[PDB]
RNA sequence: AACAUGUUCUU
RNA sequence: GAAGCUGGUCAAACUUGGUCAUUUAGAGGAAGUAAAAGUCGUAACAAGGUUUCCGUAGGUGAACCUGCGGAAGGAUCAU
RNA sequence: AGGAUAGUGGCCUACCAUGGUUUCAACGGGUAACGGGGAAUAAGGGUUCGAUUCCGGAGAGGGAGCCUGAGAAACGGCUACCACAUCCAAGGAAGGCAGCAGGCGCGCAAAUUACCCAAUCCCGACACGGGGAGGUAGUGACAAUAAAUAACGAUACAGGUUGUAAUUGGAAUGAGUACAAUGUAAAUACCUUAACGAGGAACAAUUGGAGGGCAAGUCUGGUGCCAGCAGCCGCGGUAAUUCCAGCUCCAAAAGCGUAUAUUAAAGUUGUUGCAGUUAAAAAGCUCGUAGUUGAACCUUGGGCUUGGCUGGCCGGUCCUGGACCCAGCCGAGCCUUUCCUUCUGGCCAGGACUUUUACUUUGAAAAAAUUAGAGUGUUCAAAGCAGGCCUUUGCUCGAAUAUAUUAGCAUGGAAUAAUAGAAUAGGACGUUAUGGUUCUAUUUUGUUGGUUUCUAGGACCAUCGUAAUGAUUAAUAGGGACGGUCGGGGGUAUCAGUAUUCAGUUGUCAGAGGUGAAAUUCUUGGAUUUACUGAAGACUAACUACUGCGAAAGCAUUUACCAAGGACGUUUUCAUUAAUCAAGAACGAAAGUUAGGGGAUCGAAGAUGAUCAGAUACCGUCGUAGUCUUAACCAUAAACUAUGCCGACUAGGGAUCGGUUGUUGUUCUUUUAUUGACGCAAUCGGCACCUUACGAGAAAUCAAAGUCUUUGGGUUCUGGGGGGAGUAUGGUCGCAAGGCUGAAACUUAAAGGAAUUGACGGAAG
RNA sequence: GGGUAAACGGCGGGAGUAACUAUGACUCUCUUAAGGUAGCCAAAUGCCUCGUCAUCUAAUUAGUGACGCGCAUGAAUGGAU
RNA sequence: GAUAAGGGAAGUCGGCAAAAUAGAUCCGUAACUUCGGGAUAAGGAUUGGCUCUAAGGAUCGGUAACGAUCAACUUAGAACUGGUACGGACAAGGGGAAUCUGACUGUCUAAUUAAAACAUAGCAUUG
């Protein structure tokens, strides 16, 4: 019963057996396909720079109603063109074209967070400086 | 087809224990099931036990008392070393207080107290309590 | 149970638990190994042997009254067959089956059997092999079955 | 016998 | 007894060809997904107004329609 | 067989043979792969990581080749090519930071071109020289330990003996600056310390939050589905506890937040331990090899003698002490038909033999560091391996212990699970059986070397003799035979039946057909209707069922033939031959494909009449392929019981089909038997059903979907949120249609199951 | 009066219409015996035309691949391979 | 009828004409495919002379697995050797990627057209 063997020499049947079934488990899969390393934006980092390429504002999903401040993005590394997403009231405006962010994922793993279509990362830094400290105004951008 | 005479046997005496039945026929007997079952008599789980002669495999009829919670088998029979008898014993028996995981060693069959204190191991084959 | 099949039939022969021959027989053991003799020399299987035994000579097994069995009496004295009594039976059907079949080509539920037939010849074939009964290269062969059953 | 359709979003 | 000479041996490297792998341009073509309030009909959910669905084969702006066999997950556990 | 090597070896050569590895996964491909000691998390079992303080390997831009030397295929040695690259008076010359520091580049991502041989050890001719090895400083919120940002009193106050809301004072202090010593190679810093160093003790703490999860506000303005927040659910559309701000509060705090990866949570990878009727998921169906797994059985009992340590009785008590009785546990030895090797010297030590394994016990040994852990006021602690003593010219306990063990080695045991044995006897024993044939060896009559029968010790052959001479049951496993049956199981001939269409022969006359209603259509050239007769293909009504048979797909007129089959019966036969099964095979509705034949009927496509807003739809009328058959293909269905197969067990009931076994107030042969039907009981097998719910389950429901956290009878297959997608690509099968195998990018918070209340229904009452 | 296209052969116009524009899945209307289906194409068949785009070259009225309201492609006057 | 420095189709309507390749042995050979092919695909190496070595037979005569006698030209390998020659004369394919077109082999305009034209097997229709 079970459907599983269960004698005591069917060792390679169960591990075998294992083995081919961890492959539905997707974090698995992922890592032993090597998914982050050769198709991920970031190729596998936590943080990756690039250059703005232009902005772009994107209606958000139902049952929202607002314009999310985006930019178009290049990344240093490998040019990939990413589209980044600037927090905070009042920084879109701190953001120029062929300006170097810094970019980050929004904390769910390569998905879109919350209302916002298709967005993946978050831009952490514009030239050299954070957005925290320009939205304080604790520092401003050097130009 | 059967692959297991003593799982045949406890099973039948499980299933009559539930029932508030006070005996069962078992079929076939072996030396191993009867070992079994005079180790389960030895602690008070079962009264007495007849074996019937067929000039075959042979029959037992079993008296039962109410004791009994369960008694099964673990198939397979795994080697076990002496210090692995505890997580047997954590795992399978309801407390630290009462109950039998039932070996098989070259000493003999016996619960695994009388293994211990004989220093002895074997094979795992069941349990009672 | 049923090896080829999904019945489940128990039918059977019950052996009487006495192992000794009853008060009422009287024929003695070299009487009845004989009769075993001269019926297998007149052409009978072992099978058939001790169904005549039973139905007439109140011989109600070999066992009990010689201390042997009739095929291990058949082989002391040279006359076991040459093939095993299943074995040549499986055969025979499948020689039967076979014969029916080039001669009625659309018949697949006899293909079917046929070759539930034959996968049987090979296990006891493979089984008879394992114990020195068959030669270690016997090996049963469509055609040439026909020169066996002959 | 016939009978198609009902802007978005809540409280 | 130096340079040099003969024949071997190990063999870098270059050219040509072959093969393997990995990136990548491309007219045009055919998909998928996403995106408050565009067009056309209304296929499904009620017997959804031709019960629905499966396999197969044709047809058609679109959902889909029709034939043959099957299922009830039916709208009948029943005369 | 040689050559070469320091040496073995296809290491290489010559001749020769055709071998070696593989589903127990070879070979090939990937590795964002140096291995290990180890690390992170950790109920247990696990999962993940290990470039990197120690060990082993390898490399010095890439490749190769060498010199020297005991030792290198060395690169802070050479030689050459390739790629880089410096100088040049243009003839030439000189290089290798994956040593230390430093630059460029790369990127999310990492520090000074500092001091020194004083410790650690290394090298050399060497007590002395050298060591960017190493040690000391700089940078250093990688991590880890300890740990300031305050405290104490009094006035009227406030309050039920202090716990009190403010502002009044006396004090205390190290953050820091700095006399000095210490520290040190010299320093620095710590430790010690002159003079200094706090009332807004401004010597001023931060990071995130305040709807829920989740601890902490419905306070005030601003905006007005905008701007923004929000991991998720969500907030925001003019009274926002969620945005933007001010006040208050919460959490942790010298640290707090974010991103990515991984671990637990995840019994959401499940061996322990998941799920598969309907939520994802049982292959259409059997056969079958590898794999996994497979019934029972062979020394059991009994008695005697005796060692130890457990409790109490002696009790004898200083926690503990001795002979005796009691019992309990771990043991030994003898005897019971008796296993437990066997000789020599003569309870050990040298010979002659040993059926193989798994499993379990014990032990030898197994680098430090790390882990667990005993000792230690590093002032604590992390640590370290030290330290403590009457204060000495000394004395001193230490530097524990376990963990390691898959594999190998040695060892006790003989349950469990295997393996071997004596069946054409080619079997076992004969010690000092008997005879024959061979070998070797000590020993001579000591002077050398001999004869070769006794002889000692192997090895065989023959005879003879001992013996209880030697074969386990037959499994409510399986296979085979046999007997009477039973089936709409299969195949080939054959034989009915009416109906449908059509054709001929008649007869009458005005419509027929079709629908909700019609129209298309057919009709005085006679439609439709009526009777008789004929011809073609299909099909097999009623009987026909909660009935039968088959592996499933499926199978229904009669008769004959052909070969199979289940169940039953059996005091027949063989003896484990078996279960389930990757690979691999047979069959597989309908539609579809190819070639012949047939083509009545219905009828995809098409044509056409209606309907309709439009219907190239439903409805009407035609009608091609198709529908049928013979040879080949195709391999798929809601191929369903959406429920793998084998095996055991667990509860009541009446029916039914097949076989068999005992038995009539019954009808009938014939008046009665061995007629037959029916009736009454038992039984094995089967298709099912009804009730219950002990039990199971989310429920619907389930006699299995029970015997499942009290979780293990055997075994195969499948699933892991929804999509993308059974798509793309490669392979493979197919004439084609297609079948089989089968991703990823990307996207998304649900999708889904069962039930409840309502509402609705061109549903019913 | 009926049948017959693997007989000869044949196989349509005009207007309007989608929340930028464009386009037109959709609609109205006239009309045939039927209104060119599946395919294929500037092709040995396309006038305009050396069509437009791509590729090939230093440069291409050539070649090839695409596109298709195609003067005048197209199914045994056989279509596509 | 020959040869030609350097270039190599710039010539020309157009590689017309010429050149280049070529025997044999060994190696290696793609797409596509009606599974038969494509294929000599493509693309490489070797080849003389001399001196040797080995293999492959026939007939007689009793472990004859042997001797005796006879006999044919094939194949494979090695040493040496030369102005690196050697299928030395002769003889003797150039190859590849595609488009249009006719399936193929076959046939006709003797005396300007050999083709895509005709035929063909296969397919259909008619009496
Ligand atoms: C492309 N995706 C594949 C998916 O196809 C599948 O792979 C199976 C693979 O598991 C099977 O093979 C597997 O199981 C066999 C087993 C039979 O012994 C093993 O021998 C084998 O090593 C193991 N990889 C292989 N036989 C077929 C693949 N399609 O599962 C693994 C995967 C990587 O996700
Ligand atoms: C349900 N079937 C739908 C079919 O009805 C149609 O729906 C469209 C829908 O796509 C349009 O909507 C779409 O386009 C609008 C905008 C760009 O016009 C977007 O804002 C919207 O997010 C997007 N879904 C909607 N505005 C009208 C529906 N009938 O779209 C195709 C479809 C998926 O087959």
């Amino acid at each position: 019963g079970k459907g599983k063997p269960r004698g005591l020499n069917s060792a390679r049947k169960l591990r075998v057996h294992r083995r081919n079934n961890r492959w539905a488990d997707q974090a698995y899969k992922a890592r032993l396909l090597g998914t982050a390393f050769k198709s991920s934006p970031f190729g596998g980092s936590s943080h990756a720079k690039g250059i703005v390429l232009e902005k772009i504002g994107i209606e958000s999903k139902q049952p929202n109603s607002a314009i999310r401040k985006c930019v178009r993005v290049q990344l240093i590394k490998n040019g990939k063109k990413v589209t980044a997403f600037v927090p905070n009231d009042g920084c879109l405006n701190f953001v120029d074209e062929n300006d170097e962010v810094l970019l980050a994922g929004f904390g769910r793993r390569g998905k879109a967070k919350g209302d916002i279509p298709g967005v993946r990362f978050k831009v952490v830094k514009v030239s050299g400086v954070s957005l925290l400290a320009l939205w304080k105004e604790k520092k401003e951008k050097p130009r | 087809t059967r692959t297991s005479v003593l799982a045949d046997a406890l099973n039948a005496i499980n299933n009559a224990e539930k029932t508030g039945k006070r005996q069962v026929l078992i079929r076939p007997s072996s030396k191993v099931i009867i070992k079994f079952l005079t180790v389960m008599q030895k602690h008070g789980y079962i009264g007495e036990f007849e074996y019937i002669d067929d000039h075959r495999s042979g029959k037992i009829v079993v008296q039962l008392n109410g004791r009994l919670n369960k008694c099964g088998v673990i198939q397979p029979r795994f080697n076990v070393k002496i210090n692995d008898i505890e997580r047997w014993t954590d795992n399978l028996l309801p407390a630290r207080q009462f109950g039998y995981v039932i070996l098989t060693t070259s000493a003999g069959i016996m619960d695994h107290e009388e293994a211990r204190r004989k220093h002895v191991s074997g094979k795992i084959l069941g349990f009672v309590y | 149970g049923r090896m080829h099949s999904s019945g489940k039939g128990i039918s059977s022969s019950a052996l009487p638990y006495s192992r000794n021959a009853p008060s009422w027989f009287k024929l003695s053991s070299d009487d009845v190994v004989e009769q075993i003799i001269k019926y297998a020399r007149k052409g009978l299987t072992p099978s058939q042997i001790g169904v005549i035994l039973r139905d007439a000579h109140g011989v109600s097994q070999a066992k009990v009254v010689t201390g042997n069995k009739i095929l291990r009496i058949l082989k002391s004295n040279g006359l076991a067959p040459e093939i095993p009594e299943d074995l040549y039976y499986l055969i025979k059907k499948a020689v039967s089956v076979r014969k029916h079949l080039e001669k009625n080509r659309k018949d697949k539920d006899s293909k079917f059997r046929l070759i539930l037939i034959e996968s049987r010849i090979h296990r006891l074939a493979r089984y008879y092999r394992t114990v020195a009964v068959l030669p270690p290269n016997w090996k049963y062969e469509s055609a040439t079955a026909s020169a066996l059953v002959a």
